[PDB]
């Protein structure tokens, strides 16, 4: 229903991840954790570091336990090393509850910590099944189950507006949040949040493509990720017709491949000119799929000034990769999202706060007949 | 700019 404590308790950079507040060791240890459903493991600086304002300092925790092992995690970008144990972990702005769960202990690490981006540590909300070094590491958040009534799933709110904001719901959804129905998609492994994409718009025009190149070599839910990245096919595709759509007005190779960025007069961005793009995943009924919609306001992630002035410039959010999909922040800035751990799915709902003009609006609609969805997972 | 298993 309504969960006034935790709305609210996110905060992050452009462009630097989404981070809650928490709490380790006896006495409580403060420090800011990224919120990462892209991975499984909870690790927490514990060492200094020139980009590192606090850290987890183990002799001083009482209820600290050394687990005698080390372990070594490799981001897409990014990674560190540290030494695993355990110790009592809490979220002011979460579920009063204090849990006892696995913490790497960060001492090594390279192109992870982000300079001011205000957290210390990575909070894996995937399955066990990506966790380092094996599945065998249990992640926060099936700790927290097991050890409270807690239900079996949590929800997210990204909004984008250089600080950002939002909401993670633990155990529950909270109405508040979005606007609409909530529409799930079923989850199709547990280990990433992999979920299959049937169909893909530009502007109403259908992408056209063979609906497994969309999941090649898959699809996954990352909070973790700033971009919507797109396998190599698809990307060029997408381009290709989201740079027709906007013919209206030219712009340099390096804008699209996200090297060089646009700018306009302070609030004349033409955001009409550009497309809307559209989603469409597999629904939970047979031959049932439904569609999420987002505004260039989503994947044009604004930054600085080319030469650090004043005037309203943007970065193109929308990359290629060689890893699958990967609906980041473009995408889930956009909506309600619910991982619905305890039903396999997971839930897409227009967000209260998703960024908008007043011509057009972020949506979820359904049901759309859709058939041999099936064939579009890849394998 | 944030790229996260």
């Amino acid at each position: 229903g309504s969960f006034v404590e935790m709305v609210d308790n996110l905060r992050g950079k452009s462009g630097q991840g989404y981070y809650v507040e928490m709490t380790v060791g006896s006495p409580p240890q403060t420090l800011n954790i990224l919120v990462d459903t892209g991975s499984s493991n909870f690790a927490v600086g514990a060492a200094p570091h020139p980009f590192l304002h606090r850290y987890y300092q183990r002799q001083l925790s009482s209820t600290y336990r050394d687990l005698r092992k080390g372990v070594y995690v490799p981001y897409t970008q990014g990674k560190w090393e540290g030494e695993l144990g355990t110790d009592l972990v809490s979220i002011p702005h979460g579920p009063n509850v204090t849990v006892r769960a696995n913490i790497a202990a960060i001492t090594e690490s390279d192109k992870f910590f982000i300079n001011g981006s205000n957290w210390e540590g990575i909070l894996g909300l995937a399955y066990a099944e990506i966790a380092r070094p094996d599945d065998s590491l249990e992640p926060f958040f099936d700790s927290l189950v097991k050890q409270t009534h807690v239900p079996n799933l949590f929800s997210l709110q990204l909004c984008g507006a250089a600080s950002v904001g939002g909401s993670m719901i633990i155990g529950g959804i909270d109405h508040s949040l979005y606007t609409g129905s909530l529409w799930y998609t079923p989850i199709r492994r547990e280990w990433y949040y992999e979920v299959i994409i049937v169909r893909v718009e530009i502007n109403g025009q259908d992408l056209k493509m063979d609906c497994k190149e969309y999941n090649y070599d898959k699809s996954i839910v990352d909070s973790g990720t700033t971009n919507l990245r797109l396998p190599k096919k698809v990307f060029e595709a997408a381009v290709k017709s989201i740079k027709a759509a906007s013919s209206t007005e030219k712009f340099p190779d390096g804008f699209w491949l996200g090297e060089q960025l646009v700018c306009w007069q302070a609030g004349t961005t033409p955001w009409n000119i550009f497309p809307v793009i559209s989603l469409y995943l597999m629904g939970e009924v047979t031959n049932q799929s439904f569609r999420i919609t987002i505004l260039p306001q989503q994947y044009l992630r604004p930054v600085e000034d080319v030469a650090t002035s004043q005037d309203d410039c943007y970065k193109f959010a929308i990359s290629q990769s060689s890893t699958g999909t990967v609906m980041g922040a473009v995408i889930m800035e956009g909506f309600y999202v619910v991982f619905d751990r305890a039903r396999k799915r997971i839930g897409f709902a227009v967000s209260a706060c998703h960024v908008h003009d007043e011509f057009r609006t972020a949506a979820v609609e359904g049901p759309f007949v859709t058939l041999d969805m099936e064939d579009c997972g890849y394998n | 700019e944030v790229n996260x298993a």
